[PDB]
RNA sequence: CCAGAAAAGGUGUUGGUUGAUAUAGACAGCAGGAUGGUGGCCAUGGAAGUCGGAAUCCGCUAAGGAGUGUGUAACAACUCAC
């Protein structure tokens, strides 16, 4: 069948600040401004509660492969919240057994070059893809911080260099190296 | 089957209530059922411990309500993993053998830690062969009369943090484990009359 | 040679995988079918001989 | 500094196969003369399987028998002990009866790890099925004894 | 060095048997048809599944029994070893004809007999597994993994009737009560009310 | 006609049959127990529920299988049924 009304609301907090454009949404926050263009997915966004409290997408006349994109709106929506009040920190961790892989973060957070993983002399220069910042944290070994807005960068960010810190042609059940992501969360706890 | 167990869980929960009207609504949280089963074996000629699903029990008592009136206090302070002692011999002497019948148990690899785990500076009775049990958590050790001497103490584990599995079977070698976990007893009821 | 909390975080991303029969195609550890239309989806699964 | 162990031998003969060595060797002592005097200290057990306690000094350790109610009910099915031959299967037939099965009942309650004396008839009587002999029936016959033809205390 | 099934496997020719004109078949593959406790009374296996095939084609003999150990090997890891009956209800009697070569070529182009090959209708039963009424799964699954040996689409049909009997299951045990059925064994026999009542007499005796 | 395809599959999606269990509060999910006779008997070199052959019940129970799996020389440790 086709379902004839599917919504969800999503409750905006006090200090937070969406509007709309069409299907386009925007925030404005404590952090800065996180916009993301929905044009391809065809809803219904009401903005309703006077003092703006809740966002409300609804979806008329829907099959179930786009009765799907429902509450993926909500979700992509109060997680683009979470990151204009809160932030995002994906603190990943290096993992080595002989050779200590060395970080080292140049143009304050933007690219980093890996050294030694695996022994091997080619340095990987990752780029963080801009408005992330990578960071070598205190009180751990060998950890990076990845600070940013957007769990889209944040998170392709991670996956960058941890898809850069390969082992190839050989075991990867015996040969554990390489950096991974260890604890994803959240900058500034409610 | 399901169904006739439901239906005599009813009826053994409308005799008990009808001949015990005097109760301690006990909140069994976190208790081993070893244990549990070593204090009801204990008590049992004093009085009967009793648990059971909460959205059962309170329709247990909605269905004694239009012939006990004296019942529904009980129904706000049925939640959480909680059921019900009864007994008819005092009123405080059952409080302080249920303080009295706690049992120190095992830290659980994976069981968060109420309160201060740390270890006596020792030479232990363990052996030569069971230092690498140490040696995962790093503590510097030495061996002295055939068994291993612990130098300095080490708070292992705070108030409030999980318990690891390296953690956790080394205290189980040293046949220590602080966590005593036993019944936390909330509400009292006496022919309609409640006690903290 | 190596932190235990480390290697099972490196064996979360190499090791509890799911390998389909046919295609091998490497799935999350969770998986009831495959993830390509390579094989068809299909429902015959291992999960990934590990290390001895 | 008085210590308990335990120890898991199979009766009267003197076991050839040291296993109480490595727990008595390293507080120090001697554990041949205390093995081959556990054997003659069960004695009468002889072919059976018994867990054993030591409650063990800085001086000397003391040998008495934990009791296990499957040896308890084999060591009163008694038919003539298979040598050293050691064949084939070795499934007991015969019948004990419900007395004997009553004053065991009283050794398990020795140590209290039971309900009372109505309970522990119905859980030594499923080893009595553990075992494979039979009170002149099995229990599909001997339920409906407790069920209002009791015959205990 | 036997052909593949696909070519004999549509029901091509007239039915051609073992008998005085065709000497010298071989012998069917298939030859045991019955399995399990086949020596059971119907009263302890009122449960009966059918493999019944839904193409009118031509089973052979090895497939039959491939088919059948396919059965029996679930069976017996699942049912335990003496708790059902298996029948195969497809005896071989079209026998099948080999034109080889070695330089003659379709000259005098008649077959030697090669083997021996089922003709089944649609909804003809294959096989009938007889066993309890709560080993219904097994039976289910016994004739799954047994459909994979025969060509074509067949399918699983569990019976109204009790057992191998051509009585209904839930006025079976009503009828062995009221003395219209007989038990003899494996099968049951059906008195009427016709003969000399002798014989009904020594029923009601 | 006729110019090309099968057995087998699919948590793509759409209909249809049949049977379950669920406000006595289910299916996910996150958390807490998962115990005594007992390390049951044969058996094995060692088989403590976890290689094997038959058994496969009670106590206490809200509940726990003489055990669904990971394991262990074997227990320990984890996990599931419940
Ligand atoms: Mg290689
Ligand atoms: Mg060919
Ligand atoms: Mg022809
Ligand atoms: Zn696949």
């Amino acid at each position: 069948m086709k379902t004839i009304l599917s919504n969800q609301t999503v409750d905006i907090p006090e200090n937070v600040d969406i509007s709309l454009k069409g299907r386009t949404v925007i925030v404005k926050g404590p952090r800065g401004t996180l916009r993301r263009d929905f044009n391809h997915i065809n809803v219904e966004l009401s903005l309703l509660g006077k003092k703006k409290k809740r966002l409300r997408v609804d979806k008329w006349w829907g099959n179930r492969k786009e009765l799907a994109t429902v509450r993926t709106i909500c979700s992509h929506v109060q997680n683009m919240i979470k990151g204009v009040t809160l932030g995002f920190r994906y603190k990943m961790r290096s993992v080595y057994a002989h050779f200590p892989i060395n970080v080292v973060i140049q143009e304050n957070g933007s690219l980093v070059e890996i050294r030694n993983f695996l022994g091997e002399k080619y340095i990987r220069r990752v780029r963080m893809r801009p408005g992330v910042a990578c960071s070598v944290s205190q009180a751990q070994k060998d950890e990076l911080v990845l600070e940013g807005n957007d769990i889209e960068l944040v998170s392709n960010s991670a996956a960058l260099i941890q898809q850069a810190t390969t082992v190839k042609n050989k075991d990867i059940r015996k040969f554990l190296d390489g950096i991974y992501v260890s604890e994803k969360g959240t900058v500034q706890q409610a | 089957d399901r169904a006739t167990w439901k239906s005599n869980y009813f009826l053994k929960i409308i005799q008990l209530l009808d001949d015990y009207p005097k109760c301690f609504i006990v909140g069994a949280d976190n208790v081993g059922s070893k244990q549990m089963q070593q204090i009801r074996m204990s008590l049992r000629g004093k009085a009967v411990v009793l648990m059971g699903k909460n959205t059962m029990m309170r329709k247990a008592i909605r269905g004694h309500l239009e012939n006990n009136p004296a019942l529904e206090k009980l129904l706000p302070h049925i939640r959480g993993n909680v059921g019900f002692v009864f007994t008819k011999e005092d009123l405080t002497e059952i409080r302080d053998m249920l303080l009295a019948n706690k049992v120190p148990a095992a830290a659980r690899a994976g069981a968060i830690a109420p309160c201060e785990v740390t270890v006596p500076a020792q030479n232990t009775g363990l052996g030569p062969e069971k230092t690498s049990f140490f040696q995962a958590l790093g503590i510097t050790t030495k061996i002295s009369r055939g068994t291993i001497e612990i130098l300095s103490d080490v708070q292992l584990i705070k108030t409030g943090d999980k318990v690891g599995a390296s953690e956790a079977t080394l205290l189980n070698m040293l046949n220590i484990s602080p966590f005593s976990f036993g019944l936390i007893i909330q509400q009292v009821f006496d022919n309609g009359s409640i006690y903290n | 040679i190596i932190e235990p909390s480390l290697r099972q975080l490196a064996q979360k991303y190499n090791c509890d995988k799911m390998i389909c029969r046919k295609c091998y195609a490497r799935l999350h550890p969770r998986a009831v079918n495959c993830r390509k239309k390579k094989c068809g989806h299909t429902n015959n699964l291992r999960p990934k001989k590990k290390v001895k | 500094e008085i210590k308990v162990v335990y120890l898991r031998c199979t009766g009267g003969e003197v076991g050839a196969t040291s296993a109480l060595a490595p727990k008595i060797g390293p507080l120090g002592l001697s554990p041949k003369k205390v093995g081959d005097d556990i054997a003659k200290a069960t004695g009468d057990w002889k072919g059976l399987r018994i867990t054993v306690k030591l409650t063990i000094q800085n001086r000397q350790a003391q040998i008495e028998v934990v009791p296990s109610a499957s040896a308890l009910i084999i060591k009163a099915l008694k038919e003539p002990p298979r040598d050293r031959k050691k064949q084939k299967n070795i499934k007991h037939s015969g019948n004990i009866t419900f007395d004997e099965i009553v004053n065991i009942a009283r050794q398990m309650r020795h140590r209290s790890l039971a309900r009372e004396l109505s309970g522990t008839i119905k859980e030594i009587l499923g080893t009595a099925q553990s075992v494979g002999c039979n009170v002149d029936g099995r229990h599909p016959h001997d339920i409906i004894d407790d069920i209002n033809s009791g015959a205990v205390e | 060095g036997r052909r593949p099934a696909r070519c004999y496997r549509y029901c091509k020719n007239k039915p051609y048997p073992k008998s005085r004109f065709c000497r010298g078949v071989p012998d069917a593959k298939i030859r045991i048809f019955d399995l399990g406790r086949k020596k059971a009374k119907v009263d302890e296996f009122p449960l009966c599944g059918h493999m019944v095939s839904d193409e009118y084609e031509q089973l052979s003999s090895e497939a039959l029994e491939a088919a059948r150990i396919c059965a029996n090997k679930y069976m017996v890891k699942s049912c335990g070893k003496d708790g059902f009956h298996i029948r195969v209800r497809l005896h071989p009697f079209h026998v099948i004809r080999i034109n080889k070569m070695l330089q003659t070529g379709m000259r005098g182009a008649f077959g030697k007999p090669q083997g021996t090959v089922a003709r089944v209708h649609i909804g003809q039963v294959i096989m009938s597994i007889r066993t309890k009424l709560q080993n219904k799964e097994h039976v289910v699954e016994a004739l799954r993994r047994a459909k994979f040996k025969f060509p074509g689409r067949q399918k699983i049909h569990i019976s109204k009737k009790w057992g191998f009997t051509k009585f209904n299951a839930d006025e079976f045990e009503d009828m062995v009560a009221e003395k219209r059925l007989i038990p003899d064994g494996c099968g049951v026999k059906y008195i009427p009310n016709r003969g000399p009542l002798d014989k009904w007499r020594a029923l009601h005796s």
